[PDB]
């Protein structure tokens, strides 16, 4: 209405940041958790404006789904700096 | 007019008040260091703090003996010091090499690697006379920065 | 026995806080099944109101009365 | 002995001693009977609206 | 709004004033004299002690890298002050909508303070050591909500105000006998320098030693409260403060009396043994509201 | 207000940075795997949170069995820590 | 001094424009910290009192905490000015423009936009709620629950059962 | 001379075993180790300020 125009606006930059890269693998895993954070703000909002009481611990369960991508494949990231000297999108072997 | 010449004792009281000095282990002096710890004869809170830390020590206490191995790790001690900074060069060894001084390895004077503002002569230097090397550097900070 | 009387008295001795995280654990389920106390709890929570509570048309009713103090529907009054 | 360390202690009940009356005091001089009314939830919060709407204009917290 | 700068400055005076408390009462301990030659007891050297470092004494860094560096004691100081905010007392300034869970955010952001510490330094020397000081805090803090959700679910909701109210008759200390245990070892992670240890470096000191009187009285409103007394204010403003004092004295008590337990074995300490141990208390504080009426 | 409460904090912390620096003038993985396990557990944590603020309205025999089962697996979580975790 | 949320939205997007652009993971890092507390702001002035303050214990105290490890254990390469390199000034550029003209466009109430919805006003319609709720108030008041939801309960369980067993086999 | 600083086994069964996990259980012996410094602290320390008292010597 007024509030979800800017956070809307907020979540495509948060959107093109994911498909963004140029050479540090590191802003993918941060622009998820912006992502994560957008959404947050979003669900909240809805259910806060419009009362639902019941759909009010959704966002809750949201918040603890949102932490096991960013540390799952958080630690995917540490495996390349043991295989590899340093993470980079730039240094990858398959075709 | 009057202020200026007060102000200037005020900052100096600070360094009268308390002192932290380097815990140097390079000696037998050390250990007669450590005696100023010892309950009978104490600067401990009324001045002293054993806590020293490379950094973060006003006053660095050179213990006795240095050889030329320890000559260039004493100076980049003295480099991390702070701008008000002074070096008590407790034991004989220190003030200008007590034994050994003709031998090949043992640095003679310490003023040679790093400069002293207060000397303390003595082998086994007593707890008592230890007591002289702080209450004298509080007595020797009278003015600093006139202009 | 082979692993009641055997396997007690070792487990105090080596890793002894072990024991402490089955005992205490473990009880933490079969108490609230076996005692008679539990059931007492579960009424008052329920009998606890969060809001307003919403009004019936009479016609007819039993144990249904008006709202000053008379002898209608349950009203908790368990334990003073 | 003790009396030396008292003083330390002494101090310590004089610099801690201000946040607990310095929040308690104040309820004087900014309302009128010494006490802070606490939000938690709606059902309190509107109360607090009311009370400024039956004769208060400024006041939030007065009584009559 | 004047009672907040009545929270800050006194504060910062008894952060000050610590230094005779640190050393002379650890000092009777070591059978040392602490201060006497300063003050008539050594009163003039904690307010002598800030006049050392933060006027005269300069600065040297390393690398400082742009904005970081004199940022870190900002997050330090900024935290640990915020802290006070949301405490009980008497009467608390601002009472937000939930108690301890300010609490425990303001705690959990205050790891930042060492770790952006560790990135000021251009070495790799000393980033080692600074990851090692980040595991002694992030660690605790696990079993730290744990214990503080167990004594919640025994009574009253988040809100610090109404843990004085549960507290009537008797203390919190004998329901909650093996987790008081709990809270003398758990508060001496966030860099007391008991159980383990690790200008600007100056603020620090006056951040970390806040912590302390933080965590003593916490301790204090949890397992602590004797009387309330709504209408006589002056009856708990001196009962509480000796309650915190009696705290202080046992956080010194360790930092003298027990050696380090290295870093390996304070994995030992916790995860292995204590998180078993706190969480089957856990387990038991679940079914006492339900074994028996508990509930605010 | 919360907002006046929280800034007055950290203005005050600017400052004392400013006192001292404008007046005077003259390699192991091992570590990984213990912050991994902080956040695995501290959202267990957030789970079993709501605990001593949601059990007012809701049935007690119905949440008995549910609030207990996240902690045992919490255990489980920790079982898996014992066959062989490291030096650490 | 009129709007509440809308001046801490503004600067919600300014933290994120250094995640488009490239600032490296230490500068990229700090923007999180300053987009997520100002978050809270966003969250917390329409209600709900657990819910705002879980960014600060998971998402500001525990998820990017661990980030800060990562960052030394892979690519830390000494932290540099991000304003040096090439085409992440461009980015960092490009990135506020296209909300800051949208914000000169609020003056006179209704806004240009790419979506279909406008914009228009709303400062006191912003909240958009009443009273209604007094004694356990809020729908995030009580937020969260074990009953009618347990199938939830159970896979969540689950889930943060196959990351401590997966994490620990793959080093 | 032999003194013997090995104490060989000092929990046998059931009585000796649980006092010796007791203190591993808890802590006890910390709390009797509190006690030590504890009684340390009241009495009066030998501690001599240079300017004013003096230390001992010999002739
Ligand atoms: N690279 C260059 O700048 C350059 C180039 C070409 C030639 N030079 C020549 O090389 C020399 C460089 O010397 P400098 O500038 O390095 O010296 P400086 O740092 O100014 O040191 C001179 C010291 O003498 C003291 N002093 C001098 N006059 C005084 C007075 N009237 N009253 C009280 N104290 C006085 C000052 O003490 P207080 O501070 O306590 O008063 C000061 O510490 C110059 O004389 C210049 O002719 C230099
Ligand atoms: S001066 Fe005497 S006591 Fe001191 S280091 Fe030399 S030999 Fe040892």
């Amino acid at each position: 209405s007024m509030v979800y125009m800017n956070i809307m606006m907020a979540f495509t930059v948060s959107l093109v940041g994911l498909l963004m890269y140029r050479s540090h693998l590191m802003s993918s895993l941060l622009c998820l958790e912006g992502m994560m954070l957008s959404l947050f703000v979003m669900a909240a909002l809805t259910i806060l404006n419009s009362h639902f009481t019941l759909a009010s611990m959704m966002p809750i369960i949201l918040l603890v789904f949102a932490a096991c991508e960013a540390a799952l494949g958080l630690s995917l990231l540490v495996m390349v700096s043991n295989t590899y000297g340093t993470d980079y999108v730039q240094n990858l072997n398959l075709l | 007019e009057y202020v200026v010449a007060k102000l200037d004792d005020l900052i100096n009281w600070a360094r009268r008040s308390s002192l932290w000095p380097m815990t140097f282990g390079l000696a037998c002096c050390a250990v007669e260091m450590m005696h100023m710890a010892a309950p009978r004869y104490d600067m401990d809170r009324f001045g002293v703090v054993f806590r020293a830390s490379p950094r973060q020590s006003d006053v660095m206490i050179v213990a006795g003996t240095l050889t030329n191995k320890m000559a260039p790790a004493l100076r980049k001690v003295y480099d991390q010091m702070p701008e008000p900074r002074y070096v008590v060069s407790m034991g004989s060894c220190a003030n200008g090499g007590g034994y050994y001084h003709y031998s090949y390895s043992v640095v003679r004077g310490c003023d040679r690697i790093v400069p002293v503002d207060i000397y303390v002569p003595g082998c086994p230097p007593t707890a008592e006379a230890l007591l002289y090397g702080i209450l004298q550097l509080q007595k020797k900070i009278k003015r600093e920065k006139r202009l | 026995a082979e692993r009641v009387a055997a396997f007690l008295k070792n487990v105090w001795a080596k890793e002894p806080v072990l024991v402490a995280s089955f005992a205490i654990a473990g009880l933490a389920v079969i108490l609230p099944t076996l005692s008679p106390y539990t059931k007492y709890s579960l009424m008052i929570n329920x009998x606890x109101x969060x809001x307003x509570x919403x009004x019936x048309x009479x016609x007819x009713x039993x144990x249904x009365x008006x709202x000053x103090x008379x002898x209608x529907x349950x009203x908790x009054x368990x334990x003073x | 002995m003790w009396f030396e360390v008292l003083p330390g202690i002494a101090v310590m009940g004089v610099c801690l001693f201000i946040p607990g009356m310095a929040t308690a005091r104040i309820h004087r001089f900014s309302n009128g009977g010494k006490e802070k009314r606490v939000a938690h939830y709606p059902y309190q919060w509107y109360l607090m609206e009311r009370d400024r709407r039956v004769s208060g204009v400024n006041r939030s917290y007065v009584s009559k | 709004m004047i009672n907040i700068l009545m929270l800050i400055i006194p504060i910062l005076l008894a952060v000050a004033f610590l230094t005779l408390v640190e050393r002379k009462v650890l000092g009777y301990m070591q059978l040392r004299k602490g201060p006497n030659v300063v003050g008539p007891y050594g009163l003039l050297q904690p307010i002598a002690d800030a006049i050392k470092l933060f006027i005269k004494e300069p600065l040297r860094p390393a690398t400082s890298s742009a904005s970081m560096f004199i940022l870190a004691p900002i997050m330090a100081l900024g935290l640990a002050l915020t802290m006070w905010i949301p405490l009980p007392m008497p009467y608390p300034l601002i009472n937000m909508n939930l108690g301890v869970l300010f609490m425990l955010a303001m705690s959990s952001l205050a790891v930042y303070s060492i770790l952006w510490s560790g990135w000021a330094s251009n070495s790799k020397y000393a980033l080692i050591g600074a990851l090692r000081a980040v595991a002694q805090t992030i660690s605790y803090e696990v079993t730290l909500a744990i214990i503080l959700l167990s004594v919640l679910l025994m009574s009253g909701s988040f809100t610090l105000s109404t843990l004085i109210t549960t507290q009537e008759q008797m203390w919190l200390i004998l329901p909650a006998w093996p987790l008081a245990m709990m809270w003398f070892i758990s508060t001496l992670a966030e860099t007391n320098r008991a159980p383990f240890d690790l200008g600007p470096f100056a603020l620090f000191f006056m951040a970390e030693y806040a912590n302390i009187i933080m965590m003593n009285i916490f301790t204090a409103i949890l397992f602590l409260g004797t009387s309330h007394n709504p209408h006589m204010p002056e009856l708990y403003t001196i009962n509480f403060t000796i309650k915190s004092l009696l705290l202080t004295m046992s956080f010194l008590w360790i930092r003298a009396s027990y050696p380090r337990f290295r870093y390996d074995q304070l994995m030992h300490l916790l995860w292995k043994n204590f998180l078993p141990l706190t969480l089957a208390l856990c387990m038991w504080h679940v079914s006492l509201p339900i074994l028996t009426s508990g509930i605010p | 207000n919360l907002m006046l409460a929280l800034l007055t904090n950290f203005t005050l912390a600017t400052l004392l940075v400013i006192i001292a620096f404008w007046l005077p003038q003259l390699f192991s993985m091992k570590f990984f795997l213990v912050a991994i396990t902080f956040l695995l557990f501290d959202l267990e944590i957030a789970l079993l949170l709501p605990l001593p603020w949601a059990s007012q309205t809701a049935n007690l025999n119905t949440m008995l069995t549910m609030a207990l089962f996240l902690i045992i697996l919490l255990a489980v979580s920790l079982a898996y820590e014992w066959t062989q975790k490291g030096l650490e | 001094m009129l709007y509440i949320v809308f001046i801490l939205s503004v600067i919600f997007v300014m933290g994120f424009v250094g995640f488009s652009s490239k600032p490296s993971p230490i500068y990229g890092g700090l923007g999180l910290i300053v987009s997520g507390g100002v978050g809270c702001g966003i969250v917390l002035n329409f209600g709900g009192s657990f819910l705002g303050l879980m960014v600060f214990l998971i998402y500001l105290g525990g998820m990017m905490v661990v980030f800060g490890y990562t960052t030394a254990m892979a690519t830390e390469q000494y932290p540099e000015i991000w304003l040096s390199n090439k085409a992440v000034l461009g980015a960092f550029v490009t990135g506020l423009l296209m909300e800051f003209f949208m914000v000169y466009y609020v003056l006179k109430d209704k806004e240009v936009e790419v979506v279909f919805e406008f914009n228009g006003l709303g400062d006191w319609v912003i909240y958009d709620t009443g009273d209604s709720g007094f004694f356990s108030e809020e729908a995030m008041g009580i937020a969260a629950l074990y009953s009618y939801g347990t199938w939830l309960v159970i896979v969540t369980g689950w889930s943060l059962l196959i990351g401590v067993v997966v994490i620990m086999e793959i080093t | 001379t032999y003194k013997y600083v090995n104490l060989r086994e000092p929990s046998m069964d059931m009585k000796s075993v649980t006092d010796r996990a007791a203190q591993t259980l808890l802590w006890t012996e910390l709390i009797r180790g509190l006690g030590m410094t504890l009684s340390y602290l009241f009495r009066e320390p030998a501690t001599i300020n240079y300017p004013f008292e003096k230390g001992p010597l010999s002739p």
